């Protein structure tokens, strides 16, 4: 992982991201749950940087786009053997960012962009039903 | 339904999903108490059919129409299924269709509602944007509702209005008691009655049931804020109330049991709600922020502690409050609390001198912050408690320290100026007689107290000038490692402000008119000595003041960077003081150290002034000159197009076929002398692009007129010819300031695309694509026989103003800015300006004649075309007649702009968001524009961006009330017509467009003193052009200069003071005058054709 | 009708002032350097006529709360006022030949 | 003033400024209650008569919850006077209420406090 | 005059800045008389120490106004301010040192 140099807390922030884009038990995050609220109380001034950085778009930045993983991913924990033990990482990660203005209004929950695009290639809205269902 | 016939599917469908979502709002009954799963799915259904495109080839209300539904109910519906802004969207569409229904035949629309559906319109709004959590919008929503105490003492607690909202609910025995109770606990714990609580929750325990979980969660809640150690599914303020006692105890599993408890229950409470709205996150939030800082202290005291690990937490508390600095105070109060208490309770359970007094110092550091923090959001008593605090654990016998500075800042902050005033002299006594200032560790406080009494004592005008600039702020710049260098910057700026008042007011007198009277009857024989006396004597103290002001203004803009905004201010004493050798001297030896970057908002002004009269050591002209070679040498890029454009102003015949100009001219010709002499290869480079657009500007195109596919360039034109200039960065371009010299990493010019296009335009602009040395294309739009200058500096002011809305954090946590391009002006009359995408003019999207909105919706009212000749046959014709036939086109031609928003963001949430940021946009540009006396805002001359749904304002050439000198003038302060407001929603004007107008008012009027300096340095530049003159008012619709100048100062002055017809007003009245003046159809009805106040 | 004279007075001074303003005098020579004529003398006489319907009205309405009590007796002043510095309009001469010459006497003692 | 009442402190053992507040609180004239001088204002006591003059109830409120070091029958009184001054009726009966577990020392003016809240919020169960 | 002229002062200021638009009208009904003779003129000048008239007249009421809206120099104060100015103008020997000695500034 740590090859091409070191990670920063944006870097770290976004391989979160990226492996969260795979679905699978909330139990199996748990271990990378920790090592990410290690780097939240690293390097505050990162999310300093980071917050200064998003301004100009707040819409798509990057910490209330990991809170709203976070809440989606301790939603899914609900009713589960991970739950009790996911919950408390959700809580310590979601502990070392406290309430930032994030500068935004409504939560878009980060869907999926080869849907879309796969979608737009259809027409006739008799394909894209066929390309749904299948 | 696609495959639907003589529509009798989409009638048994609207009748059984009618039936539905009427059963879903019952409440037992036949058929209620659906489960929610199936109301979403039918919630779903609407969802999906609303965004299909109906056979008809309608808009995208009829794709809202698929089925004949009643949105009232299905708003009601989502509501309670907890999607907000779809409720809120169909909450709109069920208003619009009502009045669409009514018009074939909020109050009215609320009250109807009711009479049929038995849902109220108003209570449902009210309802929606109380859950989506948007402060602002809750002010729309007025009217026979706001009178119920509960709504009222809502509103208190959303300003807290705590004394108010105590008084109100002490009152009020109607409501529910256990509201009463928790209402009561909270406004008493927001004004600091600590003791009358305890007191208050005692006595509640007398003739009382059991408590319901709000009560002993208010008790744990003030047992842990109070430290009451004594009396004892566990909630959250009952948890950390157990973890303190556990931290107390010396009980570490407990304690961590306990936290881990806590953050697992709020993390679930969070996770079972909607998840709809941020505002829904924060309280959870600032619950495991704390919940993490008290387990970090915990784990700090189990085993032993030093200093620096206590100095460790102490940093990386102030990192995290530094993160949390635009957060609300409901969000940042209960961590600070926490802190104290932390603080506070190892305070206690030391039992080490060594140690006791570092703790002793840090609690007095957070208390000291958090009475600026709570004085920072208007709160009083928050800050009275925390300087009690500190003299319960700081007992002090020196008698000066820094919290007692801010204990009389506190003082000061509640109106009681005589304590305030009485503690800072005292502090000022004791430590000049402890001392000459030699203690490295006193002096930054001496020279604070000092600079802030002089600065007090000016305010209240208890004292002479004299006194306060003998005995404060030149004492405080004489007594004064980046803490001394900020308040050096302080004390300078203090200084140079005081010099510039008296300054100021001596030249006020000189030029006033008592003056000069007095001089006439004298001149009607020692009296005329005596005068002669006074005035050499009045004209020694001006000079001295002013050289006082510029020294300690130039002293202030060395020591930092937070006011670097004030350099308007001094270029201006220098650019009205050339003559005095002084102010040049100043400028010479120690204005040549400011950093150059810090000039490069004024550089269109300086290098205006560029002349060869007054020349040697001391000259004018000479300082001018090195000042602007220097301020090219080290930033090119902002300020090289600059030079050029004054030296090629009348390159336009030289490429076809006054004194003082010449003298500016030639001093350009040097200054590009030595750049080139520097820097060849990029002068040659940008003199050959400029040459290339001046001679594409010139060329005819009136022979593609009507064409709007793409017209290839010619191949003899210049500009074909142009490519890999690796110095030469794009001009149309936003380049950030390098405080260093290097520029490395910038993108420039590699080719043009061979094709411009035409938009339009009476001079037929062209459109060039530039290709930058990476992958991106920008669109140009090269403009000849036209001036830009004007446009260039109005973009400087709006820039400026950026700035200062970026400043206030109440306007930077709305985001509210104005719309910017970038303008490069290259002669006379041609010039380059960036080419935004995505922007389309509103009167091209609402009153197009082939396919506008008015005639897409609404085809049935008068088209534009009928709309403009009725209103111009009437224009020869009386004023009452006029506004009889302007009734008559407004009666006739309704808004259609609301469904801009609608058919461009199909999803709830990001309709929503553009929306609002459109309100804002209209907000903002109205009070900027009105501020800066902007005019000419017709519909070809607003722009809306398709992807943001903000406004950008063009064509800026009419400004400063210029318009009002027109004939058949603006009557009006900006664009507020029909089609604006209606863009705003269901509320209009009445909730977020009025309080974003206040917030941009606001912070005009605290930057007054500001905005008068830069609008006084740009209206004095002899390039602008600004005034109106009877050439420019017959084009626009088909010394003297001295004076109004003055004039113009003179209203923008009264403009940010607040001051109309006379009275001053405030902020909020201010703004109702100018929407009650913009919105009235009198002023409308007056207007000139081509301004469309119908539109 | 106190307080109707005070708005209508306060319109009356808006109009007035606008009338006596720098930024009227430099429209007009503005418009000194052919149909802008003729809107100029429409807007001019429109607006003197606005101007002396809102000093009618408070005349009127100045001699009405002068004739009602006398809470608002220093308010004479004001009145007096107008009717000095529009002798020559001839609707406030007749307006306090009428009407006027009802206001108890000692009234006007102050302005003697 | 100040030096003359700091130096009326040294040698006589009685200050000026004080004597001259005394002295002007004793008459009753309002305003001249505002010239006495500056040297006691930061004691919470003046404040607190400051406050009262004035009628700054809320101030009242804070200071005298804030301060303890005040004698309690003053405090308690103070806050009494200020809660009845500002309408809270039901605070005040509900703070009269948790007062009495502290019931070991009562001098007259608790009582007589008490007496008048019940008869304006027309209690007629205080006996 | 830091006890009852002070507030005194303060309480008298409100007064007539509560009755800015009656005191206004009296004076300006009051300066338009062909017979009041208020302005000064040379002669009056030299005896005291030992058409320009409208102009003047505007000028005079507006800084009346000004007066009576406490608009000093340009900025507008409270009640207490203006009172704090004008005690601290008429109490300054800084301003008393440059009166006509005729005046007895020192008694
Ligand atoms: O001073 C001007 C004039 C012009 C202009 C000139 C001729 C014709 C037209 C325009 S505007 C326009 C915008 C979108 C679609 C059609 C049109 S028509 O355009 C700009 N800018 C600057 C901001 O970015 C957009 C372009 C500034
Ligand atoms: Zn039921």
């Amino acid at each position: 992982k740590y090859s091409r140099g070191p990670f920063s807390l944006l870097e770290e922030i976004n391989h979160f991201l990226s492996v969260s884009v795979y679905d699978a038990l909330p139990l199996t995050r748990l271990e990378g749950l920790k090592d990410l609220r290690r780097q939240l109380e690293l390097h505050k001034d990162q999310m300093v940087d980071i917050m200064r950085a998003s301004q100009d778009n707040p819409q798509d930045g990057i910490m209330v786009k990991l809170v709203v993983n976070l809440l989606q991913l301790s939603k899914m924990a609900i009713n589960h053997t991970g739950e009790k033990e996911v919950l408390e990482a959700v809580g310590s990660c979601l502990g070392e960012v406290g309430p930032i203005d994030f500068s935004t209004i409504a939560i878009q929950h980060s869907k999926d962009a080869s849907y879309t695009k796969a979608l737009k290639l259809f027409e006739d809205k008799e394909l894209q039903w066929t390309f749904i269902m299948l | 339904l696609l495959q639907d016939t003589n529509e009798s599917w989409r009638n048994l469908l609207s009748t059984h999903v009618q039936g539905f979502f009427t059963s879903c709002l019952r409440h037992h009954f036949f058929r209620c108490c659906l489960d929610k799963k199936s109301q979403r799915t039918m919630l779903a259904v609407v969802d999906y059919m609303r965004r299909q495109k109906r056979p008809s080839s309608g808009t995208i209300f009829n794709d809202a129409f698929w089925l004949d539904l009643n949105y009232l109910e299905v708003a009601k519906v989502a509501q309670s299924c907890a999607a907000h802004f779809t409720a809120l969207l169909y909450a709109e569409i069920y208003a619009d269709k009502k009045s669409m229904d009514d018009q074939e035949k909020i109050s009215s629309l609320s009250e109807k509602s009711k009479e049929e559906t038995g849902i109220s319109l108003q209570d449902l709004l009210l309802e929606i944007y109380r859950s989506i959590g948007e402060p602002d919008s809750l002010y729309g929503c007025g009217g026979g509702k706001m009178l119920q105490p509960i709504t009222r003492l809502r509103t208190y607690e959303h300003e807290a209005m705590w004394g108010k909202a105590l008084v109100t609910y002490d009152l009020e025995t109607a409501i529910p008691s256990s509201t009463r109770q928790a209402g009561i606990i909270q406004a008493l714990q927001n004004l600091g009655l600590c003791h009358i609580l305890s007191v208050y929750l005692k006595g509640l325990d007398y003739e009382n049931k059991d408590w319901c979980p709000e009560l002993e969660e208010l008790h744990y809640q003030a047992a842990w804020r109070n430290m009451q150690w004594d009396h004892c599914g566990t909630s959250y303020h009952e948890s950390l109330y157990n973890a303190l006692q556990s931290l107390r105890d010396r009980e570490f599993s407990t304690f961590y049991e306990s936290l881990k408890y806590a953050r697992v229950k709020e993390v679930e409470e969070m996770c079972k709600r909607s998840l709809e709205s941020v505002y829904s996150l924060y309280p959870t939030l600032s619950r495991l922020q704390a919940i993490g800082e008290l387990e970090s202290i915990g784990e700090l005291f189990s085993r032993s502690v030093t200093h620096r690990q206590l100095s460790e937490v102490y940093i990386k508390w102030q990192k995290h409050s530094q993160l949390l600095k635009d957060s609300d105070f409901s969000f940042q109060e209960p961590i600070m609390a926490l802190r104290t208490v932390i603080l506070e309770i190892l305070m206690e359970k030391e039992m080490d001198n060594s140690q006791r007094e570092c703790i002793k110092d840090i609690l007095t550091k957070h208390l000291v912050e958090l009475s600026i923090l709570a004085r920072t959001f208007k709160n009083t008593q928050l800050p009275e408690r925390a300087i009690f605090q500190i003299k319960q654990y700081n007992s002090v016998s020196c008698g000066v320290s820094e919290w007692q500075l801010e204990e009389a800042q506190v003082f000061w902050a509640k109106k009681e100026q005589s304590l305030a005033l009485s503690i800072l002299k005292q502090m000022i006594k004791k430590l000049d007689a402890s001392c000459a200032a030699n203690n490295p560790s006193l002096k930054l406080t001496y020279t604070e107290c000092l600079r802030v009494c002089g600065n007090w004592l000016a305010e209240t005008c208890l004292e002479n000038p004299a006194v306060i600039m003998q005995t404060y702020l030149e004492k405080a710049v004489e007594v004064a490692s980046d803490e001394l260098r900020n308040g050096k910057m302080k004390a300078f700026l203090s200084l140079a402000r005081f010099s510039d008042t008296q300054y100021q007011r001596i030249e006020n007198y000189m030029k006033s008119s008592e003056f000069e009277n007095k001089q006439a009857l004298l001149k009607r024989q020692r009296e005329l000595e005596l005068d002669e006396l006074a005035l050499r004597a009045l004209k020694e103290d001006r000079k001295r003041f002013l050289c006082k002001a510029v020294e300690n203004y130039i002293n202030c803009l060395l020591s930092g960077e937070e006011h670097d905004m004030w350099v308007f201010r001094l270029c201006s004493l220098w650019l009205e003081n050339s003559g005095v050798s002084e102010v040049n001297g100043m400028m010479k030896r120690d204005g040549m150290k400011i950093p150059t970057y810090k000039f490069l908002p004024l550089m269109y002004q300086l290098a205006a002034r560029m002349g060869t009269k007054m020349m040697g050591g001391l000259g004018f002209h000479e300082v001018l000159n090195n000042l602007i070679s220097r301020i090219s040498m080290d930033h090119p890029h902002h300020t090289l197009f600059i030079i050029l454009a004054l030296a090629n102003a009348n390159r336009d015949e030289f490429l076809t076929k006054s004194q003082l100009d010449e003298d500016r001219t030639e001093a350009a010709n040097r200054i590009i002398c030595t750049i080139r002499s520097r820097r060849p290869q990029m002068v040659r480079s940008v003199e050959a692009l400029c040459d290339a657009y001046i001679i594409l500007a010139n060329l005819d195109a009136t022979q593609w007129k009507t064409q709007r596919k793409g017209i290839n360039i010619p191949a003899d034109q210049p500009i074909t010819k142009l490519k890999n200039l690796e110095d030469v960065v794009v001009p149309t371009m936003e380049i950030k300031v390098d405080h260093t010299g290097e520029y490395g990493n910038l993108v420039t010019i590699q080719s043009f695309k061979a094709e411009f296009r035409l938009a339009g335009g009476v001079n037929l602009p062209k459109i060039i694509d530039c290709v930058g040395s990476d992958g991106k294309e920008r669109r140009q739009l090269v403009k000849g026989r036209d001036d830009l200058r004007q446009d260039a500096v109005m973009q400087q002011v709006f820039q400026m103003c950026n700035t200062l809305l970026q400043r206030n954090t109440e306007t930077r946590k709305r985001k509210l800015t104005i719309c910017t391009y970038k303008v490069v002006p290259l002669s006379q009359r041609s010039g380059v300006l960036e080419w935004c995408t995505g922007t389309v003019p509103i009167g091209e999207f609402l009153v197009n004649n082939e396919d506008g909105a008015h005639k897409r919706y609404r085809p049935n009212d008068f088209s534009a075309f009928q709309c403009q000749k009725k209103m111009m046959e009437v224009q020869k014709k009386s004023f009452e007649e006029k506004y009889e036939v302007f009734m008559d086109v407004c009666q006739n031609f309704q808004p259609v702009f609301r469904y801009f928003c609608m058919e461009k963001f199909l999803d709830p949430a990001i309709w929503f968001e553009k929306r609002l940021a459109y309100t804002r946009s209209v907000a903002t540009s109205s009070i900027v524009g009105y501020i800066l006396g902007l005019g000419d805002r017709h519909v070809q001359n607003i722009l809306i961006n398709e992807q943001s749904a903000e406004l950008v304002h063009i064509d800026l050439g009419v400004a400063f009330e210029q318009g009002k000198i027109l004939p058949t003038p603006e009557t009006v302060p900006f664009r507020l017509t029909r089609d604006i407001v209606d863009g705003m929603g269901i509320t209009g004007v009445e909730g977020v467009f009025r309080r974003c107008c206040e917030k941009t008012m606001e912070v005009m009027r605290n930057s007054q003193e500001t905005l008068l300096t830069i609008v006084e340095v740009l209206l004095y530049d002899p390039l602008f052009d600004w005034t109106m003159n009877p050439l420019k008012a017959l084009y626009l619709q088909q010394q003297s200069f001295n004076k109004v100048a003055e004039r113009v100062l003179m209203r923008l002055q009264e403009k940010l003071k607040g001051v109309e017809e006379g009275t001053v007003l405030s902020v909020g009245g201010q703004v109702n005058l100018l929407i009650q003046q913009a919105i009235d159809p009198k002023n409308l009805s007056r207007l000139f054709p081509g301004w469309k106040a119908w539109v």
